[PDB]
DNA sequence: AAAAAAAAAAAAAAAAAAAAAAA
DNA sequence: TTTTTTTTTTTTTTTTTTTTTTT
């Protein structure tokens, strides 16, 4: 990835984008839980941004999954 | 994990609650062993174990009985670092006063007990017995007594009377006080008081009582009874190189205090005579004061030598003060440095980082990815592998830096772009390469400039460096919307060369194909690069709604132009590149690509333009041979003619026909004329001048001379400098500044002479020194601005107001420069834009004015639209997102959080060093418009203006103002309002000097009250050799005639007294003093008869921001009404204003020398300039109010910055203004405690009115007061910040006594304490944390 | 040129030792702090101030996370706040926290 | 008397007096 | 015409060598 304009409108704020992407990247770095999109030698953080742009990752989704496993 | 901070006076139980146990013995060590004597100053059980996870007894050992209090030695088993925080306390034998509240200067204890500092110190330091409940005696509670008076009091009433001497006496006084009764009585007195100083002191007392009431604090804690003791580590014992332990400097204070207190306990238990124990208490009070802050009350004690020793308070003061510590500067790790080197072949988001520096920055990352991969599992093996330069470590380092943004920071970081962040790509050697295009924001120049490389460690920081700061997400700089990735020096020369029309060259006259065959033609060398030829470019224009509509057609172009067209992305139209792309058209092309196809295509297109510019610049080989600085052949002839001219002028001056000054001015003028001639000649020889065959006859085309090619392209060097290279290099001003009479008559190509060059050195060195000084000047200005702007942060999505300023194109005296386009671009409209056609709403109310809406404004040509402004947004401690507009760094509306104060301050900063340290002729087609119009047909027949502040505008045929000129009073106006005035009319006309007394009607002159010899004099003016009457002022006229005012009760032809048209009173024109009444008595005047012949750099910006009042301010009419010269001759003339709408309450004195533009009696609206001259800002707020001080400050400073070359958007000045005037004086009691004399932050009074009107209460009115940025920074809303501005002890004392809770708001308190800077990621994090609660 | 990752630290300031003559890293002066504040970037500033200036525990923890392969700061108030708090509490001042 | 350790290398507070205003 | 209050303008106070202390 080079620019992050596509991710701005997906999470409108450009800072909540940063923290949400950091949440997903931390999940994908040591919290296992491989990315849902293929990687191209990309770091975990860029994969998080990529999936955010793909729309399949958002703060709501992360919270839903965290709550679901916290019920376990 | 820490919301707002609270500070308050500590209760003794609080102090004892801050300890595990009490110290009771002053001892340091055994001096034989390391024995921490029980209850010692470093007691093990009060502070912790000396060695980690140990008991002094040594029973338990190092983990097993962890966190166990040894039953024998009574010591926890924890790490030695626990010793760092375990506070202790020393119980005082007697209450002892706290010096800080005694000597806050003004003392808080003082007004708390409302006693003179002298007597309170007498009682405190044991030389007087205060009276305590004097009761039924001649003495009274507030009274004090010296020793003899106390003895006498004991003699007379020594049965029930009570009086004690010492700190404990002050404590008892504090026990005897009921602040509620004090509140009631002092508010009553404030109601009774009239003396403003009396009200001020009483309100100081009432604010004290308000503090103690609202705050939970109680005044009795002012007198300490338990002194806390810091943990031993924070006061390190620092053992000397011997058996003794060098007990710091504070520990010495503890030694003295503890010894004195133990001896006081001993004396109390033994009950020694009162004199000895009184002396002991005095010594203990002195010792405690010294412990608090030694050197404040008495002479500071010292250490071993005479040199004074510090104190606990010094820990909160000075450079080592732990308030201003994270601000001085931190040598951050993972840093770097290097010299810089150009980096073509890099993309626009890559920074070539050296190998030898990238294996010492990402070292730990290499360790991680190396040990994890198993190449060397143990860490020490990984270290020895990297230091062994083994080939695998290069691969691992490449992997880790695959995507791990680095931050490249230039030295002076004025802009917010000066910490841009790139991806790394590894080169060899040692030089931080750097993409060429991004050399502008940094401002580096590759002549030794050095940039530092930081790295973000934590994953959040990595995502920030890739999202918020990456070099490819900052095409638009903060201040000015247009791009700051703009092709600069060689890329533009390459583009220019690659597209230029040559009349005839190889490949002329043919039709090839689309661009591909054009590049094929050029590479093969068949067709020259410049070849006017038709090709088949196809353009994908966005004519349809978001659709690439493709159209192709045989279009003329140049072969090079077709070649360059391949780099333009799809969306742009072809004509975007068909000119000869300069530095202007190229930036316009790049900006258009931005607006039409978004961001990422602009980055791709900037890369491509830089590359295809460098390549063809090289293949051109544009080189500056000396022979291409052509000199005019007419130069010597023109200079000879100028020399003859000055010769004749000088000879004529020698004959006396022309004075020295006129001769000098004429000489310099003719030198300027000759210089213009030579400049035109050389610019004509350089430009054009290339005559060549076109395959038929000859014709001329724009030349290809490398100097002219550069200058026309705008690569580097405009017409002025090439003029200096070939034409005369001007007239260099002497060191004072006066222009030298004899200019330099030799360009650089020809030689200079010792005299001429020695002259040029003057201007050169003056320029250098002035730049060196303006460096620090701009630095100071930025610091003040960011000091008063850092408070803000965009924290509200919408304040839902309606009071947005109304923006109009700004007219510089007939020279409208900024249309409504810019100064309303993006900023959100407040009211729905209404088309000039009635009832036709153009755009809704709360809508963003992006480029298309601006285009709609242009097509409708709206001359005024109401735009929301941050100068007045209904928010508590921030500023509405909608009310700010676009961020002007990304385009969309500013998202919640992004700090604008430190955006503004820097944008109004960095472009500071660039800052340098009779009749109107209508020129356009339009109609006459007049503002503040009160005119009438004159005797001359044209017109006379009877209004002072009249202004004349030229409304174009579109119904839009274009030109505007301030019409002086008593001006001859040929036409009137509402008459067609095409481009060329000269309607405006007036005397540039003199202040004529025009009589708007006819009537015979009458010297009613103008007695000759007492008020006027029939003086024989020998200029025209005629007798004229001259009015005499108070000094010139007789004192007896002083009352006799020089009135002119004109009488009409019928002889009746001329009443002013529309008034019953006579037209008794009171002429001013020293006026020249040319007309005589019995002369029939006419309309407008003239009777009395009455006669940039940084500092300006700082003055405008610092609200520095002018030295001779223009005086305005504080209230609407008719003016009346009141009492005179009292040093300053007294002037009264009589509101015709109401009473006449307002009057004041004004200097006699300060001339008045208005006569004795004239109906003047408020704001009428009583006198002209420089205009103060603060009075504009006083009268015009907010939304007018804005349109003054923003207009003035943005004019000063538009003066030179820069473009500071108005949002930044507006937020600095908002921060400037966030405090208002209270106008009425309303229903809250707010006294009229009090001044409080405008937010506080705003919310006060909000909550009072929500209920049945009544709000308190206010008047917002302007404060200079230095003044505003001195003013504070957060005690940590004010601590950051020194006077730390005063701030702490005031906050503690007031119980002044402080928001962790604004970006300077959080940095000092160290939490998340609550602006961006920090702000979202904090709001999330609050939400989870 | 002068790189720096975890070289010799200072005496009393306990920051990384400054100066080219002793393996020093570039100084992060105030104006750069403003430069970061203008950007929303906060964690990078918070780490330029705490986990790479003086926080020994933070420094060690961050080094552990980096070598262990985890990119994560440790959320919590810098100990400098705690030192200042105890300094004030030395004086008879409550200086308590809030929510 | 020699050696070792500490520190040095204009702004504003207060008050006298002059001038205004009220009795 | 005399006294009191308020203003304002003037004054005065706030990394190396040497010095003081210790043996
Ligand atoms: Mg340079
Ligand atoms: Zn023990
Ligand atoms: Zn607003």
């Amino acid at each position: 990835r080079v620019t992050v304009q596509d991710a701005v409108e997906k999470i409108g704020n450009r800072f909540d984008l940063v923290l949400v992407a950091a949440r997903r990247a931390r999940q994908m770095q040591v919290g296992g839980k491989d990315p849902l999109v293929p990687e191209e030698n990309d770091k975990t953080t860029v994969i998080a941004l990529r999936e955010i742009e793909e729309g399949l990752i958002n703060n709501q989704i992360l919270d839903v999954r965290e709550r679901q496993e916290q019920q376990e | 994990e820490f919301d707002a901070i609270k500070i308050a006076l500590a209760s003794p139980d609080m102090i004892r609650s801050w300890s595990f146990g009490e110290v009771k013995k002053p001892e340091t060590i055994n001096y034989r062993t390391f024995k921490p004597e029980r209850d010692g100053l470093f007691c093990a059980r009060i502070f912790g174990p000396v060695k980690d996870y140990e008991c002094l007894c040594g029973k338990y050992k190092r983990l097993k009985h962890r966190g166990v209090i040894c039953e024998k030695c009574g010591v926890e088993v924890t790490q030695t670092k626990v010793r760092r925080e375990r506070m202790g306390h020393i119980e005082l034998a007697s209450p002892t006063a706290h010096i800080w509240f005694l000597k806050s200067l003004p003392s808080r204890i003082g007004l708390l007990l409302d006693m003179p500092l002298r007597d309170i110190e007498r009682v405190l330091y044991f030389e007087s017995y205060v009276v305590i409940e004097g009761g039924m005696t001649n003495l009274e509670r507030q009274q004090i007594l010296t020793e003899e008076q106390y003895l006498d009091a004991l003699e007379e009433f020594g049965d029930e009377f009570d009086a004690k001497m010492g700190a404990e006496a002050i404590q008892a006084l504090l026990k005897s006080m009921d602040l509620e009764q004090e509140c009631e009585q002092l508010r009553e007195e404030l109601n009774e008081t009239n003396s403003e100083t009396k009200r001020k002191k009483l309100t100081k007392r009432i604010k004290l009582l308000e503090a103690f009431v609202q705050s939970g604090n109680k005044p009795e804690w002012m007198i300490l009874t338990v002194l806390p003791v810091l943990p031993p580590d924070l006061r390190p014992l620092v053992p000397l190189d011997g058996g003794r332990f060098a007990a710091s400097d504070l520990n010495d204070l503890y030694r003295r205090v503890i010894n004195r207190n133990n001896r006081l306990k001993r004396l109390l238990d033994l009950a020694a005579p009162d004199i000895i124990v009184r002396n002991e208490k005095r010594m203990l009070q002195e010792a405690v004061d010294a412990l608090l802050d030694n050197g404040r009350r008495g002479r500071a004690i010292t250490g071993s030598n005479k040199r004074p020793l510090k104190s606990l308070a010094d820990m909160i003061k000075g450079k080592q003060g732990r308030f201003r510590q994270n601000l001085l500067g931190k040598r951050v790790d993972y840093s770097g440095r290097s010299v810089i080197t150009v980096g073509p072949y890099l993309r626009l988001h890559q920074c070539g980082l050296p190998k030898k520096m990238a294996l010492e920055l990402f070292k730990p990352f290499i360790y991680g990815k190396l040990e994890l991969r198993g190449l060397a599992t143990t860490i020490k093996a990984a270290k020895k592998m990297v230091e062994r330069e083994e080939a695998v470590v290069w691969d691992i380092l490449d992997e880790v830096i695959r995507e791990h943004p680095v931050l490249l920071n230039r030295a002076p970081t004025l802009h917010r772009l000066g910490i841009q962040a790139f991806e790394p790509v590894l080169i060899e050697g040692k030089a931080i390469q750097l993409h060429p295009l991004v050399c502008a924001a940094y401002n580096a120049d590759f002549d030794g400039d050095q940039m530092a490389v930081h790295v973000p460690l934590t994953l959040e920081a990595q995502l920030e460096a890739r999202a918020l700061m990456m070099s490819t997400n900052n095409i638009l700089s903060p201040a000015n919307g247009e791009p700051i990735i703009v092709p600069s020096q060689d890329v533009v020369l390459g583009l220019y060369y690659m597209t230029r029309d040559c009349v005839n060259a190889k490949g002329e006259g043919m039709v090839l194909t689309g661009p591909k065959e054009a590049e094929r033609l050029y590479r093969s060398g068949l067709a020259s690069l410049h070849a006017r030829v038709k090709v088949r470019i196809t353009e994908y224009e966005k004519d349809a709604n978001g659709e690439l509509v493709a159209k192709t057609s045989l279009k003329d172009t140049t072969v090079g132009r077709a070649i360059l067209w391949m780099i333009v992305p799809k969306g742009l139209p072809y004509s975007i590149v068909n000119q000869a792309l300069g530095k202007k058209a190229i930036s316009k092309m790049l900006n258009t690509c931005y607006r039409i196809l978004g961001l990422k295509p602009t980055v791709i297109f900037a890369d491509q333009i830089m590359y295809t510019g460098f390549a063809y610049a090289a293949r051109s080989g544009a080189s500056v041979g000396i022979d291409d600085m052509v000199i005019p052949e007419k130069k010597h002839e023109i200079i000879s003619e100028a020399e003859a001219e000055v010769a004749e002028i000088q000879e004529q001056f020698q004959s006396g026909l022309v004075t020295a000054g006129e001769r000098y001015n004429k000489v310099i003028d003719i030198w300027a004329a000759a210089n213009d001639r030579v400049s035109k000649a050389m610019m004509d020889n350089l430009q054009t001048e290339t005559v060549i065959n076109r395959d038929g006859q000859e014709e001329k085309q724009v030349s290809f001379n490398s100097i002219y090619m550069m200058a026309d392209s705008g690569a580097r060097g405009s017409a002025a400098q090439i003029r200096q290279l070939a034409g005369m290099r001007g007239l260099m001003a002497k060191p004072d500044g006066s222009i030298i009479e004899t200019p330099i008559t030799a360009n650089f190509r020809e030689g200079l002479n010792v005299l001429q060059y020695f002259i040029s050195t003057h201007g050169a060195r003056k320029g250098l020194a002035d730049t060196a000084l303006k460096t620090a000047n701009s630095g100071y200005l930025t610091r003040r601005l960011v000091d008063v702007a850092q408070d803000l942060v965009v924290t509200e999505d919408d304040c839902g107001t309606h009071e947005g300023i109304m923006m109009t194109p700004v007219i510089e005296g007939g020279d409208v420069k900024e249309p409504l386009r810019d100064r309303v671009l993006g900023r959100v409209t407040a009211e729905d834009v209404l088309k000039p056609g009635t009832a036709d709403i153009l755009v809704p109310r709360n809508t963003l004015l992006h480029e298309q809406w601006c285009d709609l404004l242009e097509e409708n040509s709206v001359d005024a639209v109401k735009v929301r402004s941050v100068v007045s947004c209904d928010t508590d401690f921030g500023v509405c997102a909608h009310c700010y507009g676009r961020d002007l760094a990304r385009g969309h509306i500013i998202n919640k959080g992004e700090a604008i104060g430190v955006i503004a301050a820097q944008s109004i900063g960095e472009p500071g060093t660039q800052l340098t340290m009779s009749s109107i002729q209508v020129k356009n087609k339009g109609s006459i418009k007049l503002s503040n119009v009160k005119s009438v047909v004159n005797s001359s027949g044209k017109l006379v203006i009877t209004s002072r502040n009249t202004e004349l505008k030229l409304i174009d045929e579109f119904g839009r103002t274009k030109e505007s000129y301030k019409v002086p009073y008593g001006a001859v106006l040929a036409k009137g309002d509402g008459e067609q005035v095409a481009g060329g009319e000269t309607v405006a006309n007036w005397d540039p000097h003199t202040m004529p007394v025009i009589t708007e009607v006819s009537g015979f002159v009458r010297f009613t009250d103008m007695i000759d010899g007492q008020t006027i004099t029939r003086q024989t003016d020998e200029l025209t050799g005629l007798s004229s009457l001259v009015v005499l002022d108070s000094a010139e006229r007789t004192a007896g005639g002083k009352d006799l005012r020089p009135a002119l009760k004109i009488v009409d032809a019928q002889g009746n007294d001329v009443l002013i048209p529309g008034t019953d009173m006579p037209a008794q024109y009171f002429l001013p003093g020293k006026a020249i009444v040319q007309l005589e008595d019995g002369v029939q005047i006419s309309s407008g008869d003239t009777l009395a012949r009455i006669p940039g750099g940084l500092p300006r910006v700082a003055d405008l921001f610092e609200a520095r009042r002018p030295k001779e301010p223009a005086i305005l009419a504080e209230i609407s009404g008719i003016v009346s010269f009141g009492k005179e001759t009292k040093g300053k003339r007294r002037l009264v204003i009589t509101p015709v709408d109401g009473s006449d309450p307002y009057e004041e004195m004004i200097p006699k020398w300060r001339q008045l533009n208005v006569f004795e009696g004239e109906r003047v609206e408020r704001g009428d300039v009583i006198s002209d001259g420089p205009e103060a800002p603060h009075d504009i707020l006083r009268l015009r109010g907010v939304h007018a001080v804005t349109r003054y400050i923003v207009n003035e400073v943005q004019d000063v910055y538009r003066l030179q070359g820069v473009k500071i958007n108005d949002k930044h000045i507006e937020v600095i203004v908002r921060q400037m005037l966030r405090k208002a004086t209270i106008v009425n009691a309303g229903s809250s405690d707010f006294l009229e004399g009090e001044q409080v932050e405008y937010s506080r009074v705003k919310i006060a009115n909000r909550e009072l009107e929500a209920n049945g209460k009544v709000g308190a009115t206010y008047s917002r007061d302007l404060l200079g940025i230095t003044k505003a920074s001195l003013a504070t809303e957060s005690f940590i910040s004010a601590a950051s501005f020194q006077e730390t002890t005063r701030v702490l004392t005031e906050a503690a006594v007031a119980g002044k809770r402080d928001e962790l708001r604004g970006l300077k308190e959080n940095v000092i304490v160290g939490r998340l800077i609550p602006a961006g990621t920090g702000y979202a994090y904090h709001q999330d944390r609050m939400r989870r609660r | 040129m002068h790189a720096r990752s975890t070289g010799s630290y200072s005496l009393v300031t306990q920051q990384p030792l400054g100066g080219k003559a002793q393996f020093g890293g570039q100084r992060f002066g105030e104006m750069e702090v403003w430069a970061l504040e203008a950007y929303g970037a906060a964690y990078t500033l918070q780490e330029m101030l705490t986990v790479k200036s003086d926080d020994v525990n933070g420094r060690t923890k961050m080094y552990k996370n980096i070598v262990d392969g985890n990119h994560q700061m440790e959320p919590g108030m810098p100990e400098s706040f705690n030192v200042l708090l105890k300094e004030i509490r030395s004086l008879g001042i409550n200086i308590e926290l809030e929510d």
